[PDB]
């Protein structure tokens, strides 16, 4: 179907710049306006800006929060919308989403027909240095057994945990990370399996911390 | 900016309505859209153009507007409907642009009590080799998200090293949690019993591991 | 001889965006059309007294197009950049090159009153339009007023217009309509436009002597 995929988020120092990207698939990109929204952790939806379709001039509108500092552009050759952020401050830290939208005909306002969103990307405006994670296995002992992985002492968010390279959605649960007294995050992922299936097969967790370019595959054995 | 009720509570199968009051600039004369956002997910378009529904939205969701306030209605209440709901609109004032409501968390009442499933891993082989030791207590699948976690070391309540999540929400609509107790490998083996006492609605589950 | 090419009298006198490359001439014996010119009223609606207009423009001894209300200076408290996908040009939305879609600005549509005085020592042809949206939610979003009026007052032309909302069959992707009206203004006469919404104001007029 319609699918919007975003990238570019990561750690960036205050005052620096960062260019977000939002790739569209499954529809005529040139016939839709595009909008960027953002959401601080647990703090509700906010509007960043909006870019009209080429049919309606390809012009842009921006929130007062952002107008002078961010610039929104689109590339209909590659079906991609960009969010060029400059002069970032700590309060710009949020998950940023991209959307497709209708352009109203006469008044050229956004119709707020945000029927499709990207998965979002996290932007951390901070002055602390990136720290890669340590990954430790959580070995297992009803008739089930629980095994997992400990992703310890990383900064900043996010970390993506997979199980046997993104294949296992069965019995998986990755828990929200915790901030520690050191400003470092740490989370755990766990999977539940039949206990006689332990000496039976493989179980690898694939931890990915892109801010530190860390990719670890850990094996959990009894 | 638009104003929404911070929380709205309703039993299943009931009529439930969320208010979104604005001004003549934004809600009085512009179209209103309603969004559902389950915990940690991209928002979903429920209503647009004050009452229209996109493809895939069931008939249970409806919207209405009268003057300066707009309302969203959900008629057949499911447990899957327990999420956050936002109202958005355009504000024709000079540079107000798109404005939203503060958000409204809808909680479905009458949900069965859920006992917390607790798993406590001891410090692993590799971490002990790294001169560190973290005890990971995982708590999930409890619907009333009012857990009290309490660590104890050989019957003694410990204060140092404990850091606890705040309850989450997952695809079961029940809550989930996690708590880590940091200690040196020595505190690990100077005792023989560390426990993770998880109390949820009076009754308490606890698991104990051992060096 | 005046060759309108593939444009009707309506599309040429209103300034359809896809007829701008029609060579203007100040004197013609008659008008040459085609079996069905492709470009007429790009926005659907009723052209009042069209046959009488074609008769009045049949032959002309003097014909000058001039800007009756300058866009950048006539409506400072109203939005002037209204364009529609129906009247497109080079693949981009535009509007009639002789009209102007006034909409709300900063949440307001103040009462307007614009006068024109015929100082051309000729009779001027003035054209305007009355907007008929397809629903009340569009009337609010476009103008921020619900009960709109449009009046035109001259010595030999005076009419209170009826901007009625009505959903009509979708033509050229539009369920609303623009009704086009016109009049001939004698030398020295003053036409006055007054509206609180729904006025497609004249941008350019035509001073003609009508040989
Ligand atoms: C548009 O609105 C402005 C108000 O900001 C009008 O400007 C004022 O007009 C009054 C009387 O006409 C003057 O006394 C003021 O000095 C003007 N300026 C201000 C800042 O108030 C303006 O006339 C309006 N334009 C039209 C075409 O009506």
């Amino acid at each position: 179907e319609v699918q919007l995929v975003e990238s570019g988020g990561g750690l960036v120092q205050p005052g620096r710049s960062l260019r977000l990207s939002c790739t569209a698939s499954g529809f005529t990109f040139g016939d839709y306006g595009m909008s960027w929204f953002r959401q601080a952790p647990g703090k509700g939806l906010e509007w960043v800006g909006f870019i009209r379709s080429k049919v309606y001039g390809g012009t842009t509108e921006y929130a007062a929060s952002v107008k002078g500092r961010f610039i929104i552009s689109r590339d209909d050759s590659k079906s991609i919308a960009y969010l060029q952020m400059n002069s970032l401050k700590t309060e710009d830290t949020a998950v940023y989403y991209c959307t497709r939208d209708w352009v109203r005909d006469i008044i050229l306002l956004p119709a707020l027909h945000l029927d499709y969103w990207g998965q979002g990307t996290l932007v951390t405006v901070s002055g602390a240095s990136t720290k890669g994670p340590s990954v430790f296995p959580l070995a297992p002992s009803g008739g089930t057994a629980a095994l997992g992985c400990l992703v310890k002492d990383y900064f900043p968010e996010p970390v993506t945990v997979s199980w046997n390279s993104g294949a296992l959605t069965s019995g998986v649960h990755t828990f929200p990370a915790v901030l520690q007294s050191s400003g470092l995050y740490s989370l755990s992922s766990v999977v539940t399996v039949p206990s006689s299936s332990l000496g039976t097969q493989t179980y690898i967790c694939n931890v990915n911390h892109k801010p530190s370019n860390t990719k670890v595959d850990k094996r959990v054995e009894p | 900016v638009l104003t929404q009720p911070p929380s709205v509570s309703a039993a299943p199968g009931q009529k439930v309505t969320i208010s979104c009051s604005g001004s003549s600039s934004n809600i009085g004369n512009n179209y209103v859209s309603w969004f559902q956002q389950l915990p940690g997910t991209a928002p979903k378009l429920l209503i647009y153009d004050d009452d229209k529904r996109p493809s895939g939205i069931p008939d249970r969701f409806s919207g209405s507007k009268s003057g300066t306030s707009a309302t969203l209605g959900i008629t057949g209440l499911q447990t899957g409907d327990e999420a956050d709901y936002y109202c958005g609109t355009w504000d024709s004032r000079l540079s107000a642009g798109v404005v939203f409501g503060g958000g409204t968390k809808l909680t479905v009442l009458g949900q069965p009590k859920g006992a917390p499933s607790v798993t406590l891993f001891p410090p692993s082989s590799e971490e002990l080799q790294a001169n560190k030791a973290t005890l990971v207590c995982l708590i999930s699948d409890f619907y009333p998200g009012a857990v009290t976690v309490a660590w104890k070391a050989d019957s003694s309540p410990v204060k140092a090293g404990v850091e606890t999540t705040t309850p989450s929400k997952q695809s079961n609509n029940k809550y989930a949690a996690s708590s880590y107790l940091s200690l040196t490998p020595e505190q690990w083996k100077s005792h023989r019993s560390y426990s993770c006492q998880v109390t949820h609605e009076g009754s308490t589950v606890e698991k104990t591991v051992a060096p | 001889p005046l060759q309108l090419g593939n444009c009707s009298v309506a599309g040429w006198i209103l300034g359809n965006p896809e007829c701008e490359s029609l060579i203007s001439k100040e004197s013609w014996s008659y008008i040459v059309e085609t079996p069905n010119p492709e470009n007429g009223t790009c926005y659907p609606g009723y052209f009042a007294d069209y046959e009488e207009l074609r008769e009045q423009l049949s032959s002309v001894s003097s014909f000058e197009r001039f800007e009756i209300f300058p866009k950048e200076s006539s409506w400072p408290n109203h939005t002037v950049t209204g364009v529609t996908a129906s009247c497109s040009h080079n693949g981009k939305s535009s509007f009639y090159r002789n009209l102007l879609w006034l909409t709300e600005k900063n949440g307001l549509y103040p009462n307007l009153s614009n006068s024109y005085v015929n100082n051309k020592e000729k009779e001027v042809l003035v054209l305007w339009g009355v907007h008929h949206p397809s629903n009340i939610r569009d009337q609010r979003a476009i103008y921020h007023t619900e009960n709109a009026y449009v009046s035109v007052v001259s010595s030999h032309y005076s009419r209170r217009f009826t901007p009625e909302i009505a959903k009509r069959p979708k033509v050229r992707g539009q369920e609303g309509r623009i009704n086009y009206y016109w009049t001939l203004l004698e030398p020295g006469d003053t036409i006055i436009f007054e509206a609180n919404g729904n006025l497609i104001a004249p941008w350019y007029a035509f001073a003609l002597s009508r040989g």
